[PDB]
RNA sequence: ACCCCCGCCGUUAGUUGCCAGCGGUUCGGCCGGGCACUCUAACGGGACUGCCCGCGAAAGCGGGAGGAAGGAGGGGACGACGUCUGGUCAGCAUGGCCCUUACGGCCUGGGCGACACACGUGCUACAAUGCCCACUACAAAGCGAUGCCACCCGGCAACGGGGAGCUAAUCGCAAAAAGGUGGGCCCAGUUCGGAUUGGGGUCUGCAACCCGACCCCAUGAAGCCGGAAUCGCUAGUAAUCGCGGAUCAGC
């Protein structure tokens, strides 16, 4: 709002892995405020990257994170009588924001029929450097680099 | 279905008893 | 054509297989198959050719079904109709038979819109 | 041996306790304290206007919160002087053994 | 519907005015207010006038026409048609 | 022979119950694992003694009653803080910070008339 | 149609369904508080005046 | 698509066509009518036509009076094809710089 | 600001509520016994930018401590002169105008529920973070003497017949549901979805054709996430799950 900035709100660790970034990542597959069902699923999913892939889910989980955080975004900004797609680097804060929403997201565009799988998989490919999450973010970066052009129109 | 009349879950919704939800 | 004149889904089980006869739902469903014998999981690709003859026989003559079924309808509301009670006024019309607003929706007993 | 308190003011049905408190501790013998009851609460919700104005109502409220004593050991020469206590208007009495 | 437990319903009014045709044998145009009233296996062949809100309505009984109440045959809303 | 403190949240309370032991947990004469099984939420309903080292060094014999599985668990993580504390008043901090030694007053808000919820207003339209 | 309707609703019926709660102080067939015998805008008014006894404005 | 309410006074299918048929004045602009919505009523002054009107861009609301119905119905328009006008070109006033 | 609720604490208060430890424990805090604790409903306490540091002419603002709570603690009640010739003569009151075997009054019946269409508010969905059967938990606020009805029984059930408890912190409505363990469905217009219709019953009621709610058999639609446009919500909120009450014979 108007007045002071807003305060960033702080997540209480996770049960399993007293992580901050973890917590979130929940709460993002978290639908109807069914908590305990969406706890389920990311835990499930460790349950499948652990398995699938011999070692840590929470190494892969956070390596997931650093590869969708995108560095620079575009931020739609009327310039005289043309709408421009201004490039402007994402705060620290709202890369993670947008890299868990992606990832979730991303996730449920998949095939395989548990939620609790999808999770596991968009969090392995996306922990390499594939996956549907990373091809968001991809994108959101060519747009800021193609237009590098109007970046003197930042504010 | 909160709709159907002929569910468990239908029947708490309609506020009712039936076969599909005695007491 | 088998039971009781349709070929029910294979590969699914008995108990839902059974409903997609014309007269035959969750309930008879379960009815059938105890007074036949029959696991309700066994899948009807399965069925015992003689759990098939146990099956197809109690259904057949124990329920109306499909077709005279269809006519028992059909003219239970052929009467309805053509005696000429409000029952029947509304089925003669394509209208609702049970006392449901007109004004607004309405809409499966009369069907998709049709603009003045 | 018994006493039982339902008033719709509470500043009297305390009052009127604290003193049956006093008027059978005092007059022999033993008295289980005044004992605060939950209230029970007829609320009532009313459309502010006359016409329309659906989603502008009044809020009211009628609390009947309740009260006992118990006078333990009876002993009637309190039992007596019962028949001789002073109370207000806004409160109803129950006694039962 | 009304209850099995209790007992398949005429006015009274209606039911007496009936049967005083049976003694003598049909058949009469009976006037009635009666919409509330079932249609008796008494009532086969008569011809009562049912009352829709505004009319007197001629109505011939038949054997299928039993179960149902009196104001089915009188019916209340005259729509011919939109437009 | 025991530590008590009151645990609250919502309408939820936690009556706690402490004796050094072999660190074994109970609620409402139930086993603590066999009550809240299957909600992750839990193991932080004993979190508190974590902050003080304390885990198997205490029993814990539960009553709780009112609310919900889990504002419960809530109850349960500041009547066993609070009781460690009466035990022990040197352990302020290790304890606060972590902010256990408090009761978060967060309760549902009121259903106002003219609203939905305390705060879902209702659909409107201009055209 | 009124002093004649809240009179209809004083006396007893032809048959038992026909008892219909009229508000005792203005003859409002609606909104009518068994509680009370008044409609919710007369409720509202002596409970105003303090005519209402244990009656008053909930806060909470 | 398009409602017209005749409040507290009795019109014809005539009258609800020509008000149709004037509202299309706004057609021009070609944009989105969203719902209009015509509301006719008798003052003791004369009549009113009130008018609101969704579009893409923004709302007519509107109010003409006029001791002729029909005047006053036109009045309406007026005033709204002002509006919708402004609401398609405030737009481009401030282009440059 | 003074009033109410929630948040922390103390006082008073101990049954119909509570049960830490002893004794029984008929295996039900059931009894002894106790008010500790929980609560109940009343009375005070407490927070004041008071303290610390810094910035300040000051008012204040930034920040740390102590504390359950910190800068207005979260919510409520409360709405200035006025505005909209805003709303209501149909709540009522009311000037005036108007009716007088009728524009009044009573009743039966019909209508207010009409249905080519258009709009507003909403319920349930389109499903696997899901649907179904089973078994297993945790609320709160309320209501309840032609009332709530335990429990027993007939009934697939709605219900019906018996029949105990309670003017109710006792007795009842009562099951909370989401949730939890388990099992089936395996991506399908389906075990989704529950409209429409046929048929058979239950209850209220003088009476359910018009036009009641409910149960069961059968039927099993539209609908594969919605154009232009557009609503809400800043935290115990939105989302999602059930529970009560008013009015009320029933709905
Ligand atoms: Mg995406
Ligand atoms: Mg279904
Ligand atoms: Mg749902
Ligand atoms: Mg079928
Ligand atoms: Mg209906
Ligand atoms: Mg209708
Ligand atoms: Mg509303
Ligand atoms: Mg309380
Ligand atoms: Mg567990
Ligand atoms: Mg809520
Ligand atoms: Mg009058
Ligand atoms: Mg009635
Ligand atoms: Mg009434
Ligand atoms: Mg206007
Ligand atoms: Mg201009
Ligand atoms: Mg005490
Ligand atoms: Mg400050
Ligand atoms: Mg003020
Ligand atoms: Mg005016
Ligand atoms: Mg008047
Ligand atoms: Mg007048
Ligand atoms: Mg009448
Ligand atoms: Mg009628
Ligand atoms: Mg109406
Ligand atoms: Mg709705
Ligand atoms: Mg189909
Ligand atoms: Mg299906
Ligand atoms: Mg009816
Ligand atoms: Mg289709
Ligand atoms: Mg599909
Ligand atoms: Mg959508
Ligand atoms: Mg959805
Ligand atoms: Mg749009
Ligand atoms: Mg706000
Ligand atoms: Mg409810
Ligand atoms: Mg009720
Ligand atoms: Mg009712
Ligand atoms: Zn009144």
């Amino acid at each position: 709002a108007r007045r002071r900035r807003a305060e960033v709100r702080q997540l209480q660790p996770d049960l399993v892995y007293g992580d901050v970034l973890v917590t979130a990542f929940i709460n993002k597959i978290m639908r109807d405020g069914k908590k305990n069902l969406a706890a389920r699923i990311f835990y499930d999913a460790c349950k499948i990257i652990q398995e699938k892939t011999g070692q840590e889910p929470l190494k892969v989980f956070k390596q997931a994170v650093e590869n969708v955080k995108p560095r620079m975004e575009v931020r739609s900004r009327r310039v005289g009588g043309a709408n421009y797609q201004v490039p402007m680097e994402v705060s620290p804060r709202r890369q993670q924001s947008l890299a868990l929403r992606w990832l979730v997201q991303a996730a449920n565009q998949r095939p395989e029929r548990r939620a609790a799988v999808r999770i596991a998989h968009e969090l392995m490919d996306a922990a390499e450097g594939k996956g549907g999450a990373v091809k968001k973010k991809e994108d959101v970066e060519r747009m800021a680099e193609a237009n590098r052009a109007y970046a003197h129109y930042r504010w | 279905g909160k709709g159907d009349r002929r569910t468990r879950r239908g029947k708490i919704w309609r506020g009712t008893y039936g076969k599909y939800r005695p007491r | 054509a088998r039971i009781a004149g349709v070929e029910i889904p294979r590969n699914k089980r008995v108990d839902v297989a059974l409903t997609y006869i014309y007269g035959i739902g969750k309930a008879r469903a379960k009815e059938a198959l105890e007074k036949t014998g029959i696991n309700p999981a066994t899948r009807v690709k399965d069925l015992t050719e003689a759990e098939v003859v146990r099956l197809r026989e109690y259904v057949e003559n124990t329920w109306k079904l499909e077709g005279e079924l269809r006519a028992e309808v059909a003219a239970n509301i052929k009467r309805l109709m053509d005696i000429g009670c409000y029952r029947g006024l509304r089925h003669r019309r394509g209208l609702p038979v049970r006392g449901q607003r007109t004004r607004t929706n309405a809409r499966t007993r009369k069907g998709p819109r049709k603009t003045v | 041996i018994r006493i039982k308190l339902r008033g719709f003011d509470h500043k009297t049905l305390d009052a009127s306790a604290q003193k049956i408190v006093e008027a059978a501790r005092r007059s022999g013998a033993q008295v289980s304290g005044p004992i605060p009851l939950p209230t029970r609460v007829r609320r009532f919700t009313v459309i502010r206007g006359p016409f329309k104005h659906k989603d502008s109502r009044e809020h009211f409220e009628l609390r009947t919160h309740n009260r006992l004593v118990d006078i333990i050991n009876p002993n009637r020469k309190t039992i007596e002087q019962l028949m001789t206590l002073d109370l207000p208007t806004g409160v109803e009495i129950e006694i039962k053994t | 519907p009304r209850s099995l437990k209790k007992g398949v319903f005429v006015d009274d009014h209606l039911l007496e005015k009936v049967l005083e045709l049976n003694a003598k044998g049909e058949k009469r145009l009976i006037k009635t207010w009666s919409r509330r009233s079932t249609i008796v296996p008494e009532m086969v062949g008569h011809t009562i006038a049912v009352y829709n809100g505004k009319q007197h309505v001629p109505v011939y009984i038949t054997e299928n026409m039993v179960g149902h109440k009196l104001g089915e045959f009188a019916p209340t809303r005259t729509y011919r048609g939109h437009g | 022979e025991q530590y008590y403190g009151t645990g609250r949240r919502k309408e939820a309370v936690a009556r706690v119950f402490l004796r050094p032991g072999n660190g074994k947990v109970t609620v409402n004469g139930q086993d603590f694992n066999e009550y809240f099984q299957g909600l992750v939420r839990a193991v932080a309903a004993l979190e508190p003694l974590r902050a003080v080292d304390a885990l198997g060094h205490f029993d814990a014999y539960i009553t709780v009653r009112g609310g919900g599985k889990s504002g419960q668990i809530d109850a349960i993580k500041l009547g066993i803080a609070r009781a460690l504390v009466q035990y022990n008043p040197d352990y302020r901090a290790k304890l606060k910070p972590l902010g256990f030694l408090t009761r978060d007053a967060r309760v549902v808000e009121r259903k106002k008339y003219g609203k939905h919820k305390a705060r879902r207003a209702p659909q409107y339209s201009k055209r | 149609a009124r002093k004649a309707l809240i009179e209809k609703a004083k006396r007893t019926p032809k048959f038992k369904v026909r008892a219909y709660t009229r508000c005792v102080r203005c003859g409002r067939a609606r909104s009518v508080y068994r509680f009370f015998g008044l409609c919710r805008i007369c409720l509202r008014e002596l409970a105003h005046k303090g005519q209402l006894p244990g009656v008053r404005k909930a806060s909470w | 698509t398009m409602n017209i309410t005749s409040k507290q006074m009795e019109i014809t299918p005539a009258i609800r066509q020509h008000v149709a048929d004037r509202l299309a004045k706004l057609e021009k602009w070609q944009t989105h009518l969203i719902n209009p919505h015509i509301i006719l009523s008798k003052e003791p002054q004369g009549f009113v036509a009130d008018a609101t009107i969704n579009t893409p861009n923004g709302v007519l609301v509107a109010s003409g009076k006029h001791e002729d119905m029909y005047t006053a119905i036109n009045e309406l328009i007026n005033k709204l094809e002002r509006q919708l006008n402004k609401l398609q070109h405030k737009g481009e006033a401030r282009r440059a710089a």
